[PDB]
């Protein structure tokens, strides 16, 4: 009661988003690193890494990704029917998200 | 000749549309997306339209009621399709017989493996 | 305007309602005002109080402080 | 060579795609699904579309 | 108590359809407005009292009017009561 | 004075349409509306 | 007098348990292929009459 | 038809087809060494219009991914407001549509070039996939016996004294 | 979600807004005391335009398409429409909550005469009339035989209605060619201007 | 033209007819305004053509 | 050696076990590939004996559940049955994915070993 | 201090004096309910233990050799695992426990 | 609402209406009034000027 203005609201969506820019900043270069990583020469070092793609299945990638958009979908769920719901009645997706 | 079908212009594509009145003489006996959206869409293009404010302002109270009400019937049917979508996946690659016959070479690294290079990593010479 | 008929209770201030419509009462006891009809909000005010203070900042949970 | 034809062709495409089929495809934007005339559905900008159509 | 107990209809109008009241053995959901809470009933004759029921029903049922479904021509002139001004 | 296959599913039936209610009264809009 | 009533409501009827709903589906009687038992000579044929006896007992 | 009958990554109806999984997987299973020039051209173009094709599929899939997001979303059109959901489900079915893309086998002059020449370099290849890949070579034999082809290396062959090294499915002779 | 726009704020002092949270009867004393208010102001702001537009007359006339005005037109005529049936399929949903004493009869009637007309039968329908409808009309027949709002009747009431309100008075309105680069009058032949 | 008009009270034509246009409006699409301002700043962004005819911009001097 | 693609078929239940008693007794198998096979099959036999046997307490238990204990007996049994079955098949499951991923690390152990893979040298 | 309300009194804890408590008529009876409660309450916590520790203690510490899920992905050889050479500073059992 | 036709002429001849309301609440009708809801806003002393 009586703190949360706009201006508290709209700083917390700024705090929010400086996090997660934050985090993203060590992991993008984590990633630029892994892009292009060091190896030995193709010729007589290293020729073996022309066949090293590192290629995953598709499909094995696919079922793994089954519980994170199962969680996103019961998320966005949850918040468009918190307009005409109740705390009891939504125990069940908070229950099942947590799961 | 040419100019007639080729350069004069038909009529519709200048002038405003008219109300497709064949869409809104049999209805369903039912407060459906169908139905709601077409008030809702009634009510829109009027406001968008009207020099006339009182109607107008009782078309904006009746648009945000409907837009609660179309929110109510987006949110069943986000559900049901989400739903049906997920169990539908996962019955799916439960019955699917995953190939797991692909090539294992890029975990092999025998160079790695047993490192090629003993004892020389190392500093000797 | 269907006007609330009758209120069966022996307490006299539930008699307020008989005097206004049953949509009057739906609009500021349901709907919008859901989480306040009918209620005495002594609660909100307590918790108002609660926050606005200069209190002890150690909060394990919502109700309870820092051992 | 082959450049030049492709422009020639381009242009020509252009003609062939003005009547057959961009206008009917513009035929599609004068009523909604729901039998409702086009009208203006704002997504940040909320600008006055004070003109005709 | 009983005078804070009563059966509201939903907010969306639309959502009366899909109700589990609509049933002949759905669930009856009574609100409880001096604390916001539940009270989710069986709305089967073999779960109830018939003696103290159509009494409870009666003092629950007094918002679910037929104001809910909106206003004919004839009950609008009706739907409030005039205000007069000057008459003194 | 046995097993009957009509019972069964009648009872197969009642069990499928038992949890009908309470996912309808969960999924059931109620008198409130969070502006 | 709470447990002369079995620490249930006298006044409410209540919901058969699984027990009672069981007995009373499993004690209905069976009405067998009525069609078989008619006066038609057609019931009289040897694959009729064994239809008949398995199926009304 | 079309003006570019000539290319070498144009192909007709008739032509044989081979899935992107397909090509990848009989890229796997194959030496250069083994190849004549004129072979190791026809894999070279073929790489070349493959890794355009590859690069190309996932935007020919884009529009059936969107449409099918957005059927199951609903029948709400949120744009830049049901993005999240809309791209989260796009993640999902995207790959569902590219997978039926990149297991659907499509037709090409360099295919039907490289599998069905009459040159050692044909008959090297389809003996390679007859060995190392046992039911692509299935799937091919069978497509290529009913596009009026006739090797040795099929599993449909009459006119053998040795049986077939594969199970062989029923056509008509 | 949507932002509503039918709030209307009243400031109050803290100790009376203390008395309102705490009590409800008070609350909804003032809440009723504060919309009659609501309704005053209006209707002295609605009484003093009137005054204005007597005295000084309208600022102009309204340059429409007469396309546009006979969309208008009917836009008002079926939103009225739509409106009649939802109230319907509104009443017919909530029966059971709306009237609880008469529910188990009228509805015993409405299952009777659903279960006579499609059993042993095929109902054929007519019209905008649907099964849904002709159950409606079964189990609220007392009440549509004292106002039954017949479609036909209702649809002439509702044109009656519009073009009523006065809103629609071609003095209002300077009909235009509204696509014409131009302000140009309206062009259609004097026949079609006769028909309009 | 004739032809098509003697082939109209045909069943078999006019239940293709019928599904023609029930999969016409099978697809009815709702577009919100998901902007903060919603129906009412639509509304008042739509007042252009209308705000010059309104009495409170008749010129009307104090003195 | 065994052949890679979607189209090929899975390994058989006849072929992993003759994989398996060819890389745990043949030679021209090198002594750690042998001993990882070993290691496999001690491991993994703990998983089936404990998933049946806490399918069996589960189940002794769940057969007096508070609304399973007062069903008709053929339901009871049903549902009495149902977590023995469960934990059963997990055991059985775990048992033989573990043996299984081990025995296959061992083959291509061996495949390695004698240079049996084609785009594989040191 | 809060409770110390300077405009209006917080309810009293006790129920009103008017109020009469004594039992009445019985107006509706779901006992069954209970019963269902129990059930579904024991079955969530049963599989709540299966699924949350008896599988993963079994797969963690009773066996070395990793499952399918743990490396499908990863292009590192096979290799075991031991709970012992890892985590030396216990930060695991904090977390666990939490 | 019905205003008295003896108040009116009251109204109209002690005052005159000689400007516009620029109030928008001049365009409601008696529909759109009786959907309004009256919230209400504590209006105190005012410390924090931020
Ligand atoms: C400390 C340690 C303690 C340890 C304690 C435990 C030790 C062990 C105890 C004993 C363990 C079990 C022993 C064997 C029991 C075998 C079942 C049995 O007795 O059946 C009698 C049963 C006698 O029939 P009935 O129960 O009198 O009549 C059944 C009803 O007609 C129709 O039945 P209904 O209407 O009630 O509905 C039945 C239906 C209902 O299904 C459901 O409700 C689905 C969900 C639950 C499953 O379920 C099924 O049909 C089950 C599926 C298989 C058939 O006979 C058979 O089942 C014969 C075989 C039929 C095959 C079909
Ligand atoms: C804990 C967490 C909460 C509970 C979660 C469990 C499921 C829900 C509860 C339930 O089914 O209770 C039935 C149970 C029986 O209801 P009843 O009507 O009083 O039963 C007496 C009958 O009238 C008269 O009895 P009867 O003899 O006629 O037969 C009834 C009885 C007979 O049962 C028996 O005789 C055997 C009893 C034990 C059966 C156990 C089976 C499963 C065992 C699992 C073990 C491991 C766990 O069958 C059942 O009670 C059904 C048992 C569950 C069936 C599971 C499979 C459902 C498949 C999907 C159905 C719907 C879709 C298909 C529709 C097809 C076309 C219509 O009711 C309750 O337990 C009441 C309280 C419910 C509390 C939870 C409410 C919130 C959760 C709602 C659902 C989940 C969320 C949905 C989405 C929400 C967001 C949009
Ligand atoms: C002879 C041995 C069986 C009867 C011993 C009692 C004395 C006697 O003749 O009683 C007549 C007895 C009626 O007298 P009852 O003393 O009131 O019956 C006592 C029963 O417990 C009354 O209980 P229930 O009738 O409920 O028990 C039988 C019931 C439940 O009981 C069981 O399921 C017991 C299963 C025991 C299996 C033992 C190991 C094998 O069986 C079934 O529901 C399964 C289907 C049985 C009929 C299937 C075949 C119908 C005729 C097909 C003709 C096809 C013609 C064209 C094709 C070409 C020719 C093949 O008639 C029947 O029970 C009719 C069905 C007989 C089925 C026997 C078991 C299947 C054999 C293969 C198919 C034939
Ligand atoms: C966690 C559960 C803690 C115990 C609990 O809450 O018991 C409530 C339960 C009383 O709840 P109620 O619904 O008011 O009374 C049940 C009726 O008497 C009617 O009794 P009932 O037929 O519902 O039977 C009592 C019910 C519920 O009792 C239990 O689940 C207790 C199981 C032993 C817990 C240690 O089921 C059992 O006792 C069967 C347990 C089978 C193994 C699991 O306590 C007992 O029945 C005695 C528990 C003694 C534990 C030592
Ligand atoms: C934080 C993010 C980091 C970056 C992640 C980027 C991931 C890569 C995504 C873009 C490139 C995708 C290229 C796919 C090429 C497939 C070639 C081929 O032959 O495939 C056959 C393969 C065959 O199956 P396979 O995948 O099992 O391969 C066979 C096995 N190996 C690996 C040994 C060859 O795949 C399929 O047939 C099914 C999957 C098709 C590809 C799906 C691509 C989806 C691309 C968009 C995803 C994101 C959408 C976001 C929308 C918003
Ligand atoms: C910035 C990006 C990079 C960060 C690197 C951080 C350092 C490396 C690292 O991650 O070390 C981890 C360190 C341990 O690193 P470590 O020292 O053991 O590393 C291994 C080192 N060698 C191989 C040399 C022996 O901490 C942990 O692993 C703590 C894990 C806590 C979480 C456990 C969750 C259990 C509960 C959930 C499951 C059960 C549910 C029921």
């Amino acid at each position: 009661y009586s703190k949360f203005t706009a201006a508290i609201q709209r700083f917390w969506k700024r705090t929010y988003i400086i996090f997660w820019v934050i985090e993203a900043g060590t992991f993008s270069v984590f990633f630029y690193l892994t892009l292009n990583a060091s190896s030995e020469p193709v010729y007589m070092y290293d020729q073996i890494k022309i066949y090293k793609t590192h290629l995953f299945s598709w499909r094995w990638f696919l079922i793994k990704l089954l519980p994170s958009v199962s969680i996103i979908l019961l998320g966005y769920y949850l918040q468009l029917t918190l307009k005409w719901n109740l705390f009891n009645k939504q125990n069940t997706i908070v229950l099942l998200i947590t799961l | 000749m040419i100019w007639k079908y080729l350069q004069r212009t038909n009529r519709g594509n200048i002038i405003q549309a008219g109300l497709q009145h064949r869409k809104f003489e049999n209805l369903p006996f039912k407060q459906n997306f169908d139905n709601l959206t077409k008030a809702y869409d009634l009510r829109m293009w009027y406001i968008s339209n009207s020099p006339h404010e009182a109607k107008n302002l009782e078309y904006v109270n009746e648009l945000e009621a409907l837009h609660n009400e179309l929110n109510y019937q987006n949110s069943r049917q986000f559900l049901f399709r989400t739903v049906s979508f997920l169990l539908g996946w996962a019955l799916f690659y439960q019955f699917y017989e995953l190939p797991k016959t692909y090539d294992w070479q890029d975990t092999q690294e025998p160079k790695h493996q047993v490192p090629a290079y003993g004892d020389l990593e190392e500093g000797g010479d | 305007m269907n006007r609330f008929f009758k209120v069966s209770s022996k307490y006299q201030y539930y008699k307020y309602l008989e005097q206004y419509d049953a949509a009057f009462l739906r609009k500021y006891q349901s709907e919008t005002h859901w989480y306040l009809g009918r209620r005495g909000a002594w609660k909100n005010l307590v918790i108002k109080y609660a926050g606005d203070h200069i209190s002890l900042e150690e909060e394990h949970n919502v109700k309870y402080k820092t051992h | 060579n082959i450049r030049a034809h492709f422009w020639s062709n381009f242009a020509l495409g252009l003609l062939i795609t003005g009547p057959i089929f961009i206008i009917p495809f513009g035929k599609a934007f004068r009523n909604l699904r729901s039998g409702v005339p086009y009208y203006f559905r704002p997504k940040y900008v909320f600008t006055q579309k004070n003109q005709y159509n | 108590e009983v005078a804070h107990l009563e059966h509201l209809p939903p907010s969306v109008r639309s959502g009366v359809k899909d109700l589990s009241a609509q049933d002949a053995d759905g669930l009856v959901d009574v609100t409880c407005m001096s604390s916001q809470r539940s009270l989710v009933f069986y709305k089967g004759d073999q779960y109830w009292n018939p003696k103290v029921y159509n009494d409870f029903i009666n003092q629950t049922s007094n918002l679910w009017t037929r104001n809910y479904t909106g206003y004919n021509r004839l009950e609008v002139q009706n739907s409030v009561e005039q205000v007069k001004i000057g008459f003194s | 004075k046995g097993f009957n296959l009509a019972n069964a599913v009648n009872t197969v039936k009642s069990t499928l349409n038992a949890p009908i209610k309470h996912i309808k009264r969960n999924i059931e809009p109620t008198g409130s509306n969070y502006s | 007098a709470h447990r002369s009533n079995l620490y249930q409501s006298k006044d409410i009827v209540g919901e058969k348990s699984f027990h009672e709903k069981h007995l009373e589906q499993q004690t209905a009687p069976y009405s067998g292929v009525k069609s078989l038992e008619e006066p038609v000579s057609q019931n009289k044929s040897f694959i009729n009459s064994l239809m008949r006896a398995i199926h009304n007992h | 038809m079309d003006n570019n009958y000539h290319f070498w990554g144009n192909g007709d109806r008739q032509d044989v087809s081979l899935s992107y999984e397909d090509y990848y997987s009989i890229l796997d299973c194959l030496l250069d060494e083994k190849l004549s020039p004129q072979g190791l051209m026809k894999f070279k173009n073929l790489h070349e219009v493959s890794m355009y094709g590859v690069s190309y599929v996932p935007l020919y899939c884009f529009p059936v991914a969107y449409g099918i997001s957005h059927m199951l979303t609903g029948k709400v059109r949120r744009g830049h407001s049901g993005y999240r959901n809309l791209f989260s489900l796009m993640s999902v079915v995207l790959p569902f549509t590219c997978w039926y893309a990149y297991t659907t086998p499509i037709p090409r002059r360099l295919y039907t070039e490289i599998i069905c020449s009459n040159n050692a370099d044909g008959a090297y290849v389809r003996n390679r996939i007859k060995q190392q890949k046992p039911g692509i070579w299935r799937k091919l034999s069978q497509q290529l016996y009913n596009k009026n082809f006739r090797f040795p290396e099929l599993n449909q062959d009459l006119t053998a004294t040795e049986f077939p090294l594969d199970y062989v499915a029923p056509h008509k002779f | 979600f949507e932002t509503p726009s039918n709030m209307v704020y009243s400031m109050v002092n803290p100790d009376e807004h203390d008395r309102l949270l705490v009590d409800p009867a008070y609350r909804m004393e003032r809440t009723k005391a504060l919309e009659e208010k609501y309704k005053v102001y209006t209707s002295s702001l609605r009484e003093v335009e009137k005054q204005f537009e007597e005295r000084y007359g309208r600022a102009g006339q309204i340059n429409i398409s007469k396309v546009t005005y006979s969309t208008l037109i009917d836009v008002e005529k079926a939103v009225l429409k739509m409106d009649r049936l939802f109230r319907k399929v509104a009443k017919f949903e909530n029966r059971a909550f709306i009237d609880r004493a008469n529910h188990s009869r009228r509805e015993k009637r409405m299952l009777e005469r659903a279960q006579q007309r499609w059993d042993s039968n095929y109902s054929f329908f007519t019209g905008s009339l649907t099964e849904e409808e002709q159950k409606y009309r079964d189990y609220y027949e007392t009440e549509l035989e004292a106002y039954p709002e017949d479609e036909g009747i209702e649809q002439q009431l509702d044109q009656q209605e519009v073009l009523l309100s006065g809103r629609y008075d071609p003095k209002l309105y300077d009909f235009q060619e509204g696509y014409t680069k131009n302000p140009e009058d309206d062009q259609t032949s004097l026949i079609e201007k006769k028909a309009f | 033209l004739f032809l098509i008009n003697n082939y109209k009270a045909y069943k078999i034509n006019t239940f293709f007819l019928y599904i023609y246009i029930y999969l016409n409006n099978l697809n009815i699409i709702w577009y919100p305004i998901f902007k903060a301002y919603s129906i009412f700043g639509y509304y008042k962004s739509t007042r252009l053509n209308f705000i010059d005819t309104k009495n409170e911009n008749i010129k009307r001097i104090k003195y | 050696m065994e052949p890679f693609g979607t189209d090929e078929r899975n390994w058989t239940h006849e072929e992993k076990d003759i994989i398996t008693r060819f890389l745990k007794y043949d030679k021209h198998v090198n002594l750690k590939t042998a001993e990882m096979v070993y290691s496999a099959e001690v491991e993994s036999a703990y998983f089936g004996k404990a998933g049946a046997l806490a399918g069996g307490v589960i189940s002794a238990l769940f057969f007096n559940f508070p609304i399973v204990r007062n069903l008709p007996i053929i339901r009871r049994s049903v549902i009495g049955v149902l977590p023995f079955l469960y934990c059963y098949t997990w055991g059985k499951n775990t048992q033989e994915e573990l043996r299984w991923l081990k025995t296959f690390a061992a083959y291509q152990r061996f495949v390695v070993y004698h240079g049996q893979h084609c785009k594989l040298w040191v | 201090n809060y409770l110390d309300q300077p405009f209006v009194k917080v309810p009293n804890a006790n129920p009103n004096a008017s109020l009469n408590f004594e039992e009445g008529e019985v107006l509706y009876e779901n006992t069954r309910l209970l019963e269902w409660a129990k059930f579904w309450n024991y079955s969530v916590v049963v599989g709540y233990l299966w699924c949350a520790y008896f599988v993963p203690y079994n797969i963690f510490f009773k066996t070395h050799m990793p499952l399918e899920h743990a490396y499908d992905n990863l292009f590192f050889p096979y290799f075991q695992h031991t709970h012992f050479l890892w985590d030396n500073n216990a930060l695991h059992i904090p977390t666990v426990g939490g | 609402t019905v205003i008295n036709s003896e108040f009116l002429t009251y109204l109209k001849s002690n005052y005159k209406i000689s400007f516009s309301a620029s109030n928008i609440v001049k365009y409601l009708s008696d529909k759109s009034v009786n959907n309004s809801v009256i919230l209400y806003l504590r209006k105190n002393k005012i410390f924090n000027k931020s």
